[PDB]
Formats: C-alpha cells, structure tokens, sequence
C-alpha cells in the first residue's frame, strides 16, 4: 500500500487511508474533488473573458449564482451532472481502480507518470479555486 | 473490433470514416453507436418538430412563436416539461440503453421489421446516415435563426 | 443477472420479475 | 384456442392479452365472425367519427347545405336531417353507407353464411399492406387497437361534448 502516486512527500502524514476498500473510496472522492476544481478554475478564466448567448448581462464571477439567467443555468448543469455522476451515463467508472472512466476520448496513455500529474494538477487547482472563491466573497 | 467496415454506418462515401479512431474496439464503438443513434434520431425529430410546429399548434399554446424562443411561453415550457418527463419515462424505462440488446435496439416496439422493412443491414445504415443528416441539420436550422431570425422554413 | 444480484431478484421494477437497473450500480 | 385463433389477443402490450371477463366468446362460438365484423365495424366507424369531429371546423363539404358555422357535434344530424324523408345531406350519406354494406353482403353471402372467423371484418382491401403474414397479422392487431381506442374515445368525446358545452377538439367545458 502508499505505492501509488506519492511523489516529493512519500505518504502524506496522519493519513486517513484506513484500509484498501477506505483508500481506494478516498482516492476516487480526491480525483473527483480535483477534476472538479480544474474544470472550475478553467471556468472562471473563460467566464471572466466570454459570456454564454443570452448571458451577457449576468455577473462573469460567484454573482451567477442568483442571478436569473445564472440560476437556470446553475441548476441544469446541477441535473446534468447528475444524470453523469449516478451511472446514467454509458462511460461509468471501475468499482476498482477509481478515476477510471474507461477513458471516454481516445487522447493516450495511462501511464504513473500521467497519473501522478493529472492528481498533482488537480491538487494545485483545489487551493486555486478555494483562494479565489474566497477572496471574491470576502472582497465583494 | 479489428474490423467494423461491415458495421451499418460504412456507407460508400467514406467507408469507416475514422480519422481520430475513437472508437476501435468493439466496447467503444457500441457505445458510440449507441449515442450516435440516439443523437440521430433526437435530431430526425427536432427538425421535423420545428417544421410542423411553424405552421401547426396544440390547443393551448397558439401563443408560442414555435421557433428557438418557444420555451419563453409559460405554456410552452409546461409543455417541454411533459415532454421532460416522459422521455425520461422512456430512457429510465422502456428504452434504457443498459438493456438494449444491441446499440439502438430497443426491441421494434411496432413491427416495422415486420411490416415495410426489417432489421437489415440495409435499414440500419439507412438509419444511422438520416441520423447524421438530421444531426447537421437542426444545428444549422437552430443556429442560423439565431444569426437571423427566421423559422424552420429556410 | 448475477449470483449476488439474484438475492434481491423479484422485488423490483414495475412488474416483481423485472431488474430495473439503468445505471448498474 | 382463444376466440377462433382471431388477431385481436397477441402482439399487446405485454403479449397474450385474453379479454374475455364475460364468457361470450366461449358462450356463443357460433357468433365469433359475427363479434369480430361487429367490433372491426365499430372501431372503423369510431375513427371516422373522431375525424369527423374534429375536420368540419376547419373544412365543410362544397355543396351548400351544410356551411352553417352552428352546426357542431350537437346540432349537426338533427339540423340535417331536414324536412320530410330522403332529402337531406345525412340521408345522402345513409344511402351512401347502404351501398358500402351492401358489398358485404356479395363478399359473404345473403344471410351471412360464409362469415367465418377468419374472414370477420376483411373485406378484400389490400392497398399498402404488409406482404408477409406476420405483418398483415401486425397490421390487424394496430387497427384493432386503433378501432378501441376510437370507440372508447368517441362515446367520451361525445358524452364530454353534449354535457360540457365543449363540442370541439378539446371536448373540455
Ligand atoms: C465545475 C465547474 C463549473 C461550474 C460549476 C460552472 C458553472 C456555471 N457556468 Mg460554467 N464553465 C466551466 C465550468 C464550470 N461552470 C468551464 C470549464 C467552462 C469553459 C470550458 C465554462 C464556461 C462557461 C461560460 C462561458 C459561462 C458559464 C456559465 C456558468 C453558469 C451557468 C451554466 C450554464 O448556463 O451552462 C454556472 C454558474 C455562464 C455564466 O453565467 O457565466 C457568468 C456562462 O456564460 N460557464
Ligand atoms: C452524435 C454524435 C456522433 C457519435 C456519437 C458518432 C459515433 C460514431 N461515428 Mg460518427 N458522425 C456524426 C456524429 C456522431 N458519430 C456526424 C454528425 C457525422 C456526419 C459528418 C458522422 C459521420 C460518420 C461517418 C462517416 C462514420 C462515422 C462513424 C462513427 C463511429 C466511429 C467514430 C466515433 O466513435 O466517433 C465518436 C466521436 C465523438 C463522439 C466526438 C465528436 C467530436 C466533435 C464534437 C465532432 C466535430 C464537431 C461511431 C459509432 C464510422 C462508422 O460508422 O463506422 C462503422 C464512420 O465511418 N460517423
Ligand atoms: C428525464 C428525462 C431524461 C433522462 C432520464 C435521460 C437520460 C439519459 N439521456 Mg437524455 N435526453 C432527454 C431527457 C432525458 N435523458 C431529452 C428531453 C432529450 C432530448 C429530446 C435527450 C436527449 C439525449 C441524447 C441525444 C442522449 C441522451 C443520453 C442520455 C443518457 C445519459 C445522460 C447523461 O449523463 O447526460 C449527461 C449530459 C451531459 C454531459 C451534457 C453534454 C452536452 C454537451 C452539449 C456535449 C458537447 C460535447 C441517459 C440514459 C445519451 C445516451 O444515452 O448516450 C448513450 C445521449 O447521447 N439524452
Ligand atoms: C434510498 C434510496 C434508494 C436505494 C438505496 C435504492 C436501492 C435499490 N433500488 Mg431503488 N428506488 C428508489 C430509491 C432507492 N433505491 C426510489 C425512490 C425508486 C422510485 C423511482 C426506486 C425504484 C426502484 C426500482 C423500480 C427498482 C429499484 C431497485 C433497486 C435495487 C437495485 C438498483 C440500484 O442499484 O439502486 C441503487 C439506488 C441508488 C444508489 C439511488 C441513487 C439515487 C440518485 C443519486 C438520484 C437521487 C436524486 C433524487 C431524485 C432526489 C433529488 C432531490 C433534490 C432535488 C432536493 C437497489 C437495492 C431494483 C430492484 O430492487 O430490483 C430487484 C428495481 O427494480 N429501485
Ligand atoms: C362493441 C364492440 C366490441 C365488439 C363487438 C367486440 C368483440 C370482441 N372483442 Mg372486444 N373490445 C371492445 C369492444 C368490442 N369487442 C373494446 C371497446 C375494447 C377495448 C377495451 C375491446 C378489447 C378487447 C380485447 C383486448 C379483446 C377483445 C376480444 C374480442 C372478441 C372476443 C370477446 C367477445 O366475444 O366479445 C363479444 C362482445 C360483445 C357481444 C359486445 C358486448 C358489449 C356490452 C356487453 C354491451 C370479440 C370479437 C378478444 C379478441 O380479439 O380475441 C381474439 C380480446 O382479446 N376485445
Ligand atoms: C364516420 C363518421 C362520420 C359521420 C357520422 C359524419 C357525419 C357528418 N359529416 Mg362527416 N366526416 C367524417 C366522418 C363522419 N361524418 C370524416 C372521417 C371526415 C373527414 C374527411 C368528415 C368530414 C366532414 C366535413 C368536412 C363535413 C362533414 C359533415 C357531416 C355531416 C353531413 C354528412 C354528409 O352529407 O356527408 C356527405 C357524404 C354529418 C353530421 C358536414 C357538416 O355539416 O359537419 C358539421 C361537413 O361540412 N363531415
Ligand atoms: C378512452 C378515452 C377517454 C379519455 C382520454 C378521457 C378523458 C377524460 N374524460 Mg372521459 N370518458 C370516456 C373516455 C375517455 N375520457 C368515455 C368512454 C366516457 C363515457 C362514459 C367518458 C365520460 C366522461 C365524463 C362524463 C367526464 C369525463 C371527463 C374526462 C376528463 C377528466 C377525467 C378525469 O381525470 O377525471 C378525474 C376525476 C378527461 C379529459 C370529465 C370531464 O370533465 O371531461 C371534460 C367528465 O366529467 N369523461
Ligand atoms: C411514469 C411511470 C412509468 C412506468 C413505466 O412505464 O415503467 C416501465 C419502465 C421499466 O420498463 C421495463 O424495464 C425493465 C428493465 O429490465 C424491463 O426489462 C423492460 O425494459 C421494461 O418492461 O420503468 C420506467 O419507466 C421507470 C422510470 C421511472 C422514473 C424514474 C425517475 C428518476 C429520475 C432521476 C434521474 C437522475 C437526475 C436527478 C436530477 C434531480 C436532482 C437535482
Ligand atoms: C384486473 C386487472 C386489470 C385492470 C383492473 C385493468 C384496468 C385498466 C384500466 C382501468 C383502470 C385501463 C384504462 C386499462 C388500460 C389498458 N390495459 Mg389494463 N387492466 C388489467 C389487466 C391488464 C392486462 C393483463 C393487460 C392490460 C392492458 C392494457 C392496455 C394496453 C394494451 C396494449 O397496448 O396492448 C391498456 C390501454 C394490456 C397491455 O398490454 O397493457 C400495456 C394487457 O396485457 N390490462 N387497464
Ligand atoms: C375499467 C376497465 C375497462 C372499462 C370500462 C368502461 C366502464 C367503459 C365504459 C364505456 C362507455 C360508457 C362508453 C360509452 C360510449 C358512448 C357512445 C359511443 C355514445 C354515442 C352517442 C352518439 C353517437 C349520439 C349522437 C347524437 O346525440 C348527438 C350527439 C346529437 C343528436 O342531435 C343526434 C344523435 C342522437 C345522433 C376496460 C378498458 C374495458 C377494460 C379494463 O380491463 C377495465
Ligand atoms: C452538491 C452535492 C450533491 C450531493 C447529492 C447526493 C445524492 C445522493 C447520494 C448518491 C450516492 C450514490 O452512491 C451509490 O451510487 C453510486 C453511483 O456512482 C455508486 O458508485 C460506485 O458504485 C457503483 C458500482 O457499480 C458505481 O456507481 C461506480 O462504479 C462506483 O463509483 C456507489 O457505490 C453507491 O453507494
């Protein structure tokens, strides 16, 4: 165990790990958490440039949130990610080995190296997208 | 899934068009043909929808302009809400893509195999090509109203 | 279905006998 | 087996479909090609009768007898049926439909002798039809679906209809 994407650390300390089917449970709920927050600090960077059709006149930051166009929006994408994330979706992910989803687009490899980047990224984007949304509700 | 030249959507123009080899093994391809087909028909249907709709109307929503702004009537939305639920009733239910048989194949509920066709290879080429017609087209009839206003008539 | 999913087969779908499962949890 | 092996049980919804609460098919075996030319006489006039209902608000026949705009689902046959006897637009249509019958009588003999099970209700059209047996069978259990679903929904039409001044296609108060 601890064999497995750990680099320039080793094992994180007082680790929550507990037993495989524990850490393989965290590892899916971590990769999940870091896709999530590249994909927000990406849209963040494009909605502070571009606005959807009909979108123009919401807020580009946290604002969209009850805003009215925002709030449907928010609220499709909501369901939408739902249907994805209960299984509904035809690419679904191996019970084991977790953040696998079968790798929907055919883009390359799988290799550790690529693993250990996409989490260390995902890692990196989790404090960037906290910070920011922080500092925006803080700062107005 | 060595080869798939067989499979209903060869077609003569481009026999397994492929460039970017999404799907070559026979797991990939069934999922993608299965939301092919069903991009397919979604689309055969919206843009016969959008058709009709311009010249004809249920009772209760003659209001709606029946174009790219028809949900902006409440009667229209009530109404893509009906229809929200009962293709949901139809995915979650009677034609789940987890019990297909076959990518698409939801049983013939009417037995069109039986009556004016069958489940050829023929037929599901036929299928699969008005599909991708139907597909490239709704996209062009929404998205030009929206450059210029107009209706489906184009 | 499966030996582990026969534990609860016939206690489901819209008729008992059915398996509704879309997802495969 | 069933009735007389007539279409009208198979192909449902979930497959084998044997309406039959009130033994008549098995009370009366002698009367089936009756029961069956009935009920395929009944749906396909329910049919007409729902389309009938809707078309005359948006059409009326060319001749001049029947462009009144008050002639709804209500006033529509007493108002045609006109003075004296044989000489309104309904009693056109009658005789129209006498002609029609009168072919079956041709098809399956003076009295009804030849109306077996197995020819109940067909009266030889076979314009776009399916060229295999599996279809034709298909095909007469949609029309015997239509042809019930088409009775059910023109008594409640017209019921609705005469009761809630609705007598257009909403049939809704
Ligand atoms: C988890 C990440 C995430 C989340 C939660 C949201 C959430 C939202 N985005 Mg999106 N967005 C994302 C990633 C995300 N986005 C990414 C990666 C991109 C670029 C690929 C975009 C590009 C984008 C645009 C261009 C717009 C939104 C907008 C919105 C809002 C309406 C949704 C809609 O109409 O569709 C909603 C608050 C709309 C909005 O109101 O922005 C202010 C809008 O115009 N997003
Ligand atoms: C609704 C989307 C959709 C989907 C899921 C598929 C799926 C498929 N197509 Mg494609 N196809 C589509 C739309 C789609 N097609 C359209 C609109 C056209 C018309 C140009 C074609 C034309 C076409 C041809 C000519 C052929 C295929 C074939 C295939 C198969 C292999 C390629 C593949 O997996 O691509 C999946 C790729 C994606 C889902 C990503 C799309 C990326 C962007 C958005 C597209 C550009 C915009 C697969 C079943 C081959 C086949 O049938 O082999 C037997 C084949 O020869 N397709
Ligand atoms: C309550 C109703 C309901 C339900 C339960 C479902 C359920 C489903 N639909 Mg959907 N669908 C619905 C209404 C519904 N649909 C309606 C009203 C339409 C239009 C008439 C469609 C059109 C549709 C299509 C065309 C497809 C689905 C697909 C699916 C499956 C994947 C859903 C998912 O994770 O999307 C997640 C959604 C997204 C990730 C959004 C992506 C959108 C952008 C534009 C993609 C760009 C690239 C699932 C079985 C897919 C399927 O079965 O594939 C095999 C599929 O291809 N649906
Ligand atoms: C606590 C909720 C719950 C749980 C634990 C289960 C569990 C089960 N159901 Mg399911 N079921 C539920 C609720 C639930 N059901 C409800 C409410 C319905 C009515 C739609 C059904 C209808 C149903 C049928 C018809 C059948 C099953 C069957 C099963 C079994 C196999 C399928 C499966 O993997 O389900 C696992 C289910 C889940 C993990 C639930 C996931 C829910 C997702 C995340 C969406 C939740 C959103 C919801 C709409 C709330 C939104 C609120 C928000 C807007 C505020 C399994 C024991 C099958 C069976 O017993 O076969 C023998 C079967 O045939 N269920
Ligand atoms: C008045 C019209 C009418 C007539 C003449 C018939 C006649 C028939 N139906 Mg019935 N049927 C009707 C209306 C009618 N149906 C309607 C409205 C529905 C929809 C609910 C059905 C639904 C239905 C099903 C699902 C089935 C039949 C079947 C039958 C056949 C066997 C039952 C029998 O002997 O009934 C005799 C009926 C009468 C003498 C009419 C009495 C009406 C009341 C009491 C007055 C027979 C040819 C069976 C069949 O086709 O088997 C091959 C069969 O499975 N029917
Ligand atoms: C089978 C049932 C049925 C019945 C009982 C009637 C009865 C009637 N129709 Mg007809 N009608 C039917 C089916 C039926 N229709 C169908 C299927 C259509 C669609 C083509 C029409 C279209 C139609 C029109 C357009 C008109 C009628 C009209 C009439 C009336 C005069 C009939 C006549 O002179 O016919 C001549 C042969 C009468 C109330 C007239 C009327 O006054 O309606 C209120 C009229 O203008 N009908
Ligand atoms: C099979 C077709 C069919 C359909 C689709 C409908 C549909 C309807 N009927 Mg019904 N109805 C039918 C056959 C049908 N009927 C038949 C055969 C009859 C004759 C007995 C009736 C007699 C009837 C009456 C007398 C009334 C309805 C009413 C209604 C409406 C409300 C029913 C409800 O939810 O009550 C829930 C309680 C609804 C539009 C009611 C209404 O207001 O209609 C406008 C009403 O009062 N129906
Ligand atoms: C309506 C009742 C129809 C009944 C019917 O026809 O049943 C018939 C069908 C089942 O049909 C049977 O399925 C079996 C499957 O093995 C059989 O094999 C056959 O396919 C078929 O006979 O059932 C349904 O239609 C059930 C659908 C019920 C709707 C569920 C709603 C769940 C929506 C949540 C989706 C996730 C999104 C969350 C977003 C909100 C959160 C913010
Ligand atoms: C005692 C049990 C019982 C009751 C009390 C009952 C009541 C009602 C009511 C009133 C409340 C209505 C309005 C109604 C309507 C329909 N019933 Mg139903 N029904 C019962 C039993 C069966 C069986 C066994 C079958 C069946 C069917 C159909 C079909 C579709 C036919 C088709 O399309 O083939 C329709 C429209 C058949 C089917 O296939 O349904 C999908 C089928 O096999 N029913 N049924
Ligand atoms: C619950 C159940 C079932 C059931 C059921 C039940 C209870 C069914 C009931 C059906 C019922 C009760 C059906 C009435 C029809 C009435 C009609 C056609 C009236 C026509 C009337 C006409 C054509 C009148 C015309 C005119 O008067 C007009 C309009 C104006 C006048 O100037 C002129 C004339 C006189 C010409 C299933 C589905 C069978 C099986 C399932 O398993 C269980
Ligand atoms: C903003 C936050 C909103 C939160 C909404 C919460 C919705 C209600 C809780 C849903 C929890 C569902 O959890 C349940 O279905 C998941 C769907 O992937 C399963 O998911 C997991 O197991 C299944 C095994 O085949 C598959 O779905 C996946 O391979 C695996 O990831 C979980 O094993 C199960 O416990």
């Amino acid at each position: 165990e601890a064999g497995v994407t750990a680099p320039l650390g080793y094992f994180d300390p007082a680790g929550f790990v507990q037993d495989e089917e524990s850490f393989l449970n965290l590892r899916r709920a971590e990769i999940k958490h870091g896709r999530v927050a590249m994909m927000a600090a990406l849209g963040l960077l494009v909605q502070s440039l571009i606005k959807l059709p009909g979108f123009d006149s919401v807020p580009a930051g946290l604002g969209a949130q009850w805003t009215a166009p925002g709030d449907a929006g928010l609220w499709t994408v909501v369901v939408l990610c739902g249907f994805f994330e209960t299984g509904l979706n035809q690419w679904r992910e191996d019970p084991k080995q977790p953040g696998n989803f079968g790798d929907p687009m055919n883009l390359g490899n799988y290799t550790m190296e690529m693993r250990n980047k996409e989490l260390n990224n995902g890692r990196i984007a989790m404090f960037a997208v906290m910070g920011i949304i922080s500092a925006e509700i803080y700062t107005g | 899934e060595f080869n798939g030249a067989d499979m209903p959507g060869a077609t003569a123009p481009l026999g397994w068009f492929d460039p970017l080899g999404l799907g070559k093994t026979e797991e990939r391809f069934n999922k993608m043909r299965a939301a092919e087909l069903k991009h397919g028909r979604v689309a055969m249907m919206a843009s016969l929808g959008c058709v009709v709709q311009h010249w004809a109307k249920f009772p209760g929503f003659e209001s709606a302009p029946a174009g790219l702004g028809a949900l902006s009537n409440p009667a229209a939305l009530g109404g893509m809400g009906a229809l929200f639920l009962g293709c949901g009733v139809l995915e979650l239910g009677f034609w789940s893509d987890e019990a297909a048989k076959e990518p698409g194949n939801f049983g013939d509920p009417a037995n069109f195999s039986a009556e004016y066709g069958a489940y050829s290879k023929e037929f599901r080429d036929k299928e699969i090509n008005h599909g991708r017609m139907a597909m490239m087209a709704i996209i062009g009839q929404l998205s030009a109203e929206a450059v210029t206003g107009m209706d489906a008539a184009q | 279905l499966t030996p582990a999913q026969e534990s609860i087969a016939g206690t489901g779908g819209p008729f008992p006998e059915n398996f509704w499962d879309p997802a495969g949890i | 087996e069933f009735a007389a092996g007539m279409a009208g049980s198979k192909l449902h919804g979930w497959g084998e479909y044997q309406f039959d609460p009130a033994g008549f098919a098995t009370s009366y075996p002698e009367l089936l090609g009756w029961f069956r030319e009935s009920e395929l006489k009944h749906g396909r006039v329910a049919m007409l009768a729902y389309v009938g209902l809707i078309v005359p608000d948006a059409f009326r026949l060319p001749f001049e007898e029947v462009q009144d705009s008050s002639l709804d689902l209500l006033s529509a046959h007493n108002k045609l049926i006109g003075p004296g006897l044989g000489e309104g637009p309904m009693w056109w249509l009658l005789l129209a439909c006498g002609v029609i019958e009168s072919f079956r009588f041709k098809q399956v003999g003076l009295a009804f002798e030849s109306l077996t099970t197995e020819n109940a209700g067909d009266l030889g059209l076979r314009m776009f039809a399916p060229s295999s047996a599996e279809g034709m069978e298909s095909m007469k259990m949609k029309e015997l679906k239509n042809g019930r679903l088409a009775m059910l929904a023109i008594g409640g039409a017209l019921t609705q209809g005469v009761l809630f001044n609705a007598h257009h296609f909403p049939f809704m108060s």
